[PDB]
RNA sequence: UCCCCCGUGCCCAUAGCGGCGUGGAACCACCCGUUCCCAUUCCGAACACGGAAGUGAAACGCGCCAGCGCCGAUGGUACUGGGCGGGCGACCGCCUGGGAGAGUAGGUCGGUGCGGGGG
RNA sequence: AGAGCGCAAGGGUAGAAGGGGGCCUGACUGCGAGGCCUGCAAGCCGAGCAGGGGCGAAAGCCGGGCCUAGUGAACCGGUGGU
RNA sequence: UAGCUGGUUCUCCCCGAAAUGACUUUAGGGUCAGCCUCAGGCGCUGACUGGGGCCUGUAGAGCACUGAUAGGGCUAGGGGGCCCACCAGCCUACCAAACCCUGUCAAACUCCGAAGGGUCCCAGGUGGAGCCUGGGAGUGAGGGCGCGAGCGAUAACGUCCGCGUCCGAGCGCGGGAACAACCGAGACCGCCAGCUAAGGCCCCCAAGUCUGGGCUAAGUGGUAAAGGAUGUGGCGCCGCGAAGACAGCCUCACUGGUCGAGUGGCGCCGCGCCGAAAAUGA
């Protein structure tokens, strides 16, 4: 990264623009909870996949953090939380596709994606590639 | 336009002091009040306005 | 914490809108640069105050590459 | 480079309109704010002579002539793109008598 | 493809979603009409259709025709189509997506790797009596890092591309790895 | 009343970029010359004056093509005055009136006022 | 127009507010219709009249600086004048 | 002396606030403005609504600017595969400016841009409307709730503003078991009359153990999550089969066997199940 400076926070209103559509691979994870997803998630998430099908396909991340999380170092109540104790999130809507794999079968597919769902603080849903393309 | 039969059947309390004026506006001040006033562009733009606590008739 | 600071906020704006009568002298927009133009029967000061020259009604135009501009149509 | 056409305007009415070709010169009053002419003297198109100075002088007092007549008299001269000088200058040294 | 279809008009758009029934509109230069199908019928056709193949469209009027699928609004949040639209044909040629087919394993995905296979199809000015059901594209030549573009493509008789001809249409790339995890935990 | 050109204003890219073609009778430009007026941080490039020979190459005017640019519905959705209902919540749904952005279909190598000159 | 506009950011701006040159000192005097802002006090804009001037052939422009910071009631005293 | 605390005595009638802004050795105090009240004057103007004109940059969206951004392509600078070093390009499972395609992000980014909001004109609007002049004030700890944001940890009966509301002053009345602000509703007095609101109509307790049709088997209902499961109904598609199919007859497949006609996989919905440990008696 780069940019400038802490965020403020802002609400997380309906999940208008947050969704996509599969653009990438074979197959897709979406969520369905609105939710500040960590880096350190992403990562965890990722690798989840990696690690399964060693020398596997491709991974395709959808989604960047870059919105800066604040935090207090356990005091009162003045000043900004310099935080970025968890650095940096990337706010998710409903409906936005995270991640899409390709160059793998189903069973290794629906995996290796499912492992990122129990990675997720989100409730989510597979996906093919119906036959939707704008 | 024939006219318009107007009764206040809902307490404005807790509603918006535009809604309270809207009322002062036709003329209702009691509940349960009847009241007709001609069908104009003027009366029923405050009469809609506090559709959900009055009902209307054709008179 | 070096901020926690601003200034005091100027009210600018347009100071009265098309289909307004003015007299010779009213103040029609406050503004920071030229947001709006003078044009027949308005002109501007050092800070770009828009004002009217005469009485009459004030009457705003667009003009798109030439940008809009502040009118007092007179009549009295 | 029409930046002084801009001036003339928001500053009165009845423009000296001066255009002048290579081997011509015309000018015509006109009340802006609708875009409408009241008098045309054109020249070397017209009748006159051949010497560009000697002509516009004519010119000028022949606009002056037509125009007076209407009742006619802001002066507010357009010097078009062409340095207030010579030809242009004798133009308006015509108005400047008629 | 056909597919029964219905006149619309000032009828709730949600309430038709409710009985089941999809809105839409037909159209071209000369002319658009208000619409709606059956959605598990229209689910179940384009299928297959999509935008590639031809839809004939069966109106009450008795009328049948040569409608292409411009474009579908999904609605966000668990993906399910809100309307369609269907570009009435008529013979001028008029341009579209045509499906590809990547036939024959490239060179790098045999000797390990993965194809990333970038437009599935390709936008062309075509005439619409010349609907190639598909195009064909010898990927079999990719080692991996290679990459195929447009200029590059098995141009069917009275067919032409209508995109960028140094476009890319698809690239074999490395493939995702455990032993890259180590050396990524190392910076 | 109709066509062409010249000066000028209005709409302010559907007026633009590019590409091809066309006009020199008139108009306009280009052009000839640097003595006079005027001019160059140097140069008559520019501004300026006196003017024939040449040309329509440049510029400009007119006319074509939709590659770029530009304009762009209908339909649907977002969002939202106001009125309601549901969950612990991050939130969610209905009624009612309003209703985008994007994208699709398409449009566009302009329109017009006044004055002057030429047929 | 992404540069420039003395400095912060912003708005504005090449149809100049930017760059260069000629002449000049209106970074005038006496006023000031009408307004912006506003609890008070302050702050800001200003056509126009008179006087005497600057630049321009003229229409005109000039009561400092593209604008918004660069500041301090009263009290007490210094200084020059009437 | 006390800008602090306490105290301040008869009745009825009318109206009825504030807990905000500015400045304050000011911060639980004051001064002016706002909000209440009385008198006089003005007289349709007032809130609200209709029509019309102008102003605006939020919701949303977008990448045209400022920046951020994954993948790819293409290509200056780093490392080179075939090597070639006193040179080279397609190209390399190598680091990357610019640019292009795909795909995205932003309070301090906007090519766009609502709903709405403000103001003016015309019209309706006689109301404890409105305007002008004065006398008298109190208030300047507010609070809860809804909504929009900041802070906080998308904690707090948290905090700080904005719009609204109610409590304050309606701890008067009905409902919510009980409960200032949640739902209903603005109590002048009387009545052993009537009608409805919210909420209810098995008993405590007024009113149907009402009618018609589903679902639930947990006391769910009687108030918890990720997640997990041949719980149970409803819906849909995809595979096998009387050419005999699914189980078990070692069998699954399959034929003679035979019950022979159903069977296996997935997905969507309603209600439920597990996940589910606390201190006096439930
Ligand atoms: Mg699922
Ligand atoms: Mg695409
Ligand atoms: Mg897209
Ligand atoms: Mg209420
Ligand atoms: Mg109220
Ligand atoms: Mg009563
Ligand atoms: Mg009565
Ligand atoms: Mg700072
Ligand atoms: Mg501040
Ligand atoms: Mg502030
Ligand atoms: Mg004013
Ligand atoms: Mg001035
Ligand atoms: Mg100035
Ligand atoms: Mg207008
Ligand atoms: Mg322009
Ligand atoms: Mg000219
Ligand atoms: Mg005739
Ligand atoms: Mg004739
Ligand atoms: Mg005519
Ligand atoms: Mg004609
Ligand atoms: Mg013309
Ligand atoms: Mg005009
Ligand atoms: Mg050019
Ligand atoms: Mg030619
Ligand atoms: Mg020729
Ligand atoms: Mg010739
Ligand atoms: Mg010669
Ligand atoms: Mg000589
Ligand atoms: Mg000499
Ligand atoms: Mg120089
Ligand atoms: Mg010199
Ligand atoms: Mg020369
Ligand atoms: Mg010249
Ligand atoms: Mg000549
Ligand atoms: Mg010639
Ligand atoms: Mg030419
Ligand atoms: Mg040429
Ligand atoms: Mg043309
Ligand atoms: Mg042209
Ligand atoms: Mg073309
Ligand atoms: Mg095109
Ligand atoms: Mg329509
Ligand atoms: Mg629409
Ligand atoms: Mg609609
Ligand atoms: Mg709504
Ligand atoms: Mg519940
Ligand atoms: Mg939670
Ligand atoms: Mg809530
Ligand atoms: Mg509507
Ligand atoms: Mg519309
Ligand atoms: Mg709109
Ligand atoms: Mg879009
Ligand atoms: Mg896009
Ligand atoms: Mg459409
Ligand atoms: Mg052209
Ligand atoms: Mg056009
Ligand atoms: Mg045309
Ligand atoms: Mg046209
Ligand atoms: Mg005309
Ligand atoms: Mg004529
Ligand atoms: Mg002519
Ligand atoms: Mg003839
Ligand atoms: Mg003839
Ligand atoms: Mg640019
Ligand atoms: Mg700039
Ligand atoms: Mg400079
Ligand atoms: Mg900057
Ligand atoms: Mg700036
Ligand atoms: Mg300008
Ligand atoms: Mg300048
Ligand atoms: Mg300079
Ligand atoms: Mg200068
Ligand atoms: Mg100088
Ligand atoms: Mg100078
Ligand atoms: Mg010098
Ligand atoms: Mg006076
Ligand atoms: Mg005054
Ligand atoms: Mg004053
Ligand atoms: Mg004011
Ligand atoms: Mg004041
Ligand atoms: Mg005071
Ligand atoms: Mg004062
Ligand atoms: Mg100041
Ligand atoms: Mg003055
Ligand atoms: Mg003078
Ligand atoms: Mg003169
Ligand atoms: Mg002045
Ligand atoms: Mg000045
Ligand atoms: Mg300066
Ligand atoms: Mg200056
Ligand atoms: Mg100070
Ligand atoms: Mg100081
Ligand atoms: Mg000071
Ligand atoms: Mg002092
Ligand atoms: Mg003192
Ligand atoms: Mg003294
Ligand atoms: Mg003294
Ligand atoms: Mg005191
Ligand atoms: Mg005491
Ligand atoms: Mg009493
Ligand atoms: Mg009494
Ligand atoms: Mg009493
Ligand atoms: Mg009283
Ligand atoms: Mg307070
Ligand atoms: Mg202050
Ligand atoms: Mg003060
Ligand atoms: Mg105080
Ligand atoms: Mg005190
Ligand atoms: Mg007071
Ligand atoms: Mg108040
Ligand atoms: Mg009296
Ligand atoms: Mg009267
Ligand atoms: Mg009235
Ligand atoms: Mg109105
Ligand atoms: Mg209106
Ligand atoms: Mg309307
Ligand atoms: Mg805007
Ligand atoms: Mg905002
Ligand atoms: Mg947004
Ligand atoms: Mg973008
Ligand atoms: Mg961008
Ligand atoms: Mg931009
Ligand atoms: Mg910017
Ligand atoms: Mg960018
Ligand atoms: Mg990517
Ligand atoms: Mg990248
Ligand atoms: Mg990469
Ligand atoms: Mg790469
Ligand atoms: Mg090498
Ligand atoms: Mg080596
Ligand atoms: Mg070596
Ligand atoms: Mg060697
Ligand atoms: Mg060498
Ligand atoms: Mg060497
Ligand atoms: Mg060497
Ligand atoms: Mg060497
Ligand atoms: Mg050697
Ligand atoms: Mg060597
Ligand atoms: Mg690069
Ligand atoms: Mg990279
Ligand atoms: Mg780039
Ligand atoms: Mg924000
Ligand atoms: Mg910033
Ligand atoms: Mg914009
Ligand atoms: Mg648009
Ligand atoms: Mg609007
Ligand atoms: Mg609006
Ligand atoms: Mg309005
Ligand atoms: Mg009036
Ligand atoms: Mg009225
Ligand atoms: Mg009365
Ligand atoms: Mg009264
Ligand atoms: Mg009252
Ligand atoms: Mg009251
Ligand atoms: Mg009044
Ligand atoms: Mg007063
Ligand atoms: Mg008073
Ligand atoms: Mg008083
Ligand atoms: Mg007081
Ligand atoms: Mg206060
Ligand atoms: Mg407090
Ligand atoms: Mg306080
Ligand atoms: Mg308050
Ligand atoms: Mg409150
Ligand atoms: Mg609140
Ligand atoms: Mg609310
Ligand atoms: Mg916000
Ligand atoms: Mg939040
Ligand atoms: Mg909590
Ligand atoms: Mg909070
Ligand atoms: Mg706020
Ligand atoms: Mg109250
Ligand atoms: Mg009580
Ligand atoms: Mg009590
Ligand atoms: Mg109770
Ligand atoms: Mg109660
Ligand atoms: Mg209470
Ligand atoms: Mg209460
Ligand atoms: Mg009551
Ligand atoms: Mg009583
Ligand atoms: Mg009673
Ligand atoms: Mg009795
Ligand atoms: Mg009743
Ligand atoms: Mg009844
Ligand atoms: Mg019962
Ligand atoms: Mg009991
Ligand atoms: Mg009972
Ligand atoms: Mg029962
Ligand atoms: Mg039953
Ligand atoms: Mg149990
Ligand atoms: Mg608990
Ligand atoms: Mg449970
Ligand atoms: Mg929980
Ligand atoms: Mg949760
Ligand atoms: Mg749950
Ligand atoms: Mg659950
Ligand atoms: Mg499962
Ligand atoms: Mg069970
Ligand atoms: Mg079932
Ligand atoms: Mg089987
Ligand atoms: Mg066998
Ligand atoms: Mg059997
Ligand atoms: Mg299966
Ligand atoms: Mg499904
Ligand atoms: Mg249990
Ligand atoms: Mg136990
Ligand atoms: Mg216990």
């Amino acid at each position: 990264r780069m940019k400038y400076r802490k965020q403020q926070r802002g609400r997380l209103k309906g999940a208008t623009k947050g969704g996509d559509y599969v653009a990438f691979g074979d197959f897709g994870l979406v969520a369905l909870e609105p939710a500040w997803i960590t880096a350190q998630q992403i990562e965890a998430a990722r690798v989840a996949m990696v690690r399964h099908f060693r020398r596997g396909g491709k991974i395709f991340i959808r989604i960047f953090p870059d919105k800066p999380y604040t935090k207090k170092p356990l005091e009162v109540r003045m000043g900004k939380g310099k935080g970025n104790v968890e650095g940096y999130v990337a706010v998710v809507k409903p409906g936005r596709v995270m991640f899409e794999v390709a160059g793998v079968t189903e069973e290794q597919a629906m995996e290796a994606l499912r492992i990122a769902g129990h990675k997720l603080p989100i409730k989510t849903k597979i996906v093919r590639r119906d036959a939707y393309d704008e | 336009m024939p006219r318009l039969k107007v009764k206040l059947v809902k307490s404005p309390i807790g509603y918006p002091k535009d809604q309270k004026a809207a009322l002062k506006a036709l003329g209702l001040r009691r509940l349960q009040q009847e009241r007709v006033l001609e069908d104009t562009p003027a009366i029923r733009g405050n009469v809609e306005k506090v559709a959900h606590l009055v009902r209307v008739e054709v008179v | 914490t070096k901020n926690g600071r601003d200034s005091q906020a100027k009210r600018l704006g347009v100071k009265r809108y098309e289909g307004q009568v003015v007299r010779a002298g009213n103040i029609l927009v406050r503004q920071r640069g030229t947001r709006f133009k003078p044009g027949k029967n308005v002109g501007m000061g050092r800070d770009f105050t828009l004002f009217a020259l005469v009485d009459g009604v004030v009457e705003f135009q667009d003009r798109g590459r030439l940008g809009r501009y502040v009118h007092v149509r007179p009549l009295a | 480079k029409f930046r002084v056409r801009n001036r003339i305007k928001r500053t009165g009415r009845l423009r000296l309109s001066v255009f002048r070709s290579l081997k011509h010169i015309y000018a015509q009053i006109i009340d802006d704010e609708k875009g409408v002419t009241l008098v045309s003297a054109s020249s070397l198109a017209l009748k006159l002579k051949g010497n560009k100075t000697e002509v516009a002088r004519q010119v000028g007092r022949a606009l002056a002539e037509k125009a007076l007549a209407l009742g006619i008299k802001q002066v507010a001269f357009d010097r078009g793109p062409y340095k207030y000088h010579g030809r242009v200058k004798a133009l308006a040294e015509g108005a400047r008598e008629g | 493809y056909r597919l029964k279809a219905y006149y619309r008009e000032g009828e709730k758009p949600s309430a038709l979603r409710r009985a089941g029934k999809l809105p839409g509109v037909m159209y071209n230069r000369h002319l658009n009409r208000k619409v709606y199908v059956d959605l598990v019928e229209f689910d179940k056709v384009f299928r297959q259709a999509s935008i590639h193949h031809v839809i004939v469209l069966e109106l009450p009027d008795g009328q049948s025709l040569p409608t292409l699928v411009r474009q579908v609004n999904l609605d966000k949040r668990r993906r399910r189509p809100e309307h369609v639209d269907f570009f009435v044909l008529s013979d001028e040629p008029v341009e579209m997506y045509v499906p590809l087919r990547f036939v024959g394993t490239p060179a790098g995905v045999r000797a390990g790797g993965v194809l990333q296979e970038i437009h599935r199809d390709i936008l062309v000015k075509v005439s619409p009596r010349n609907i190639p059901e598909f195009i064909e594209v010898d990927v079999s030549g990719l080692e991996i890092g290679d990459s195929l573009h447009a200029s590059d493509l098995k141009l069917p008789p009275g067919v032409e591309l209508a995109v960028s001809p140094e476009e890319t249409i698809a690239a074999v790339v490395p493939p995702e790895d455990v032993e890259k995890l180590a050396e990524e935990a190392a910076a």
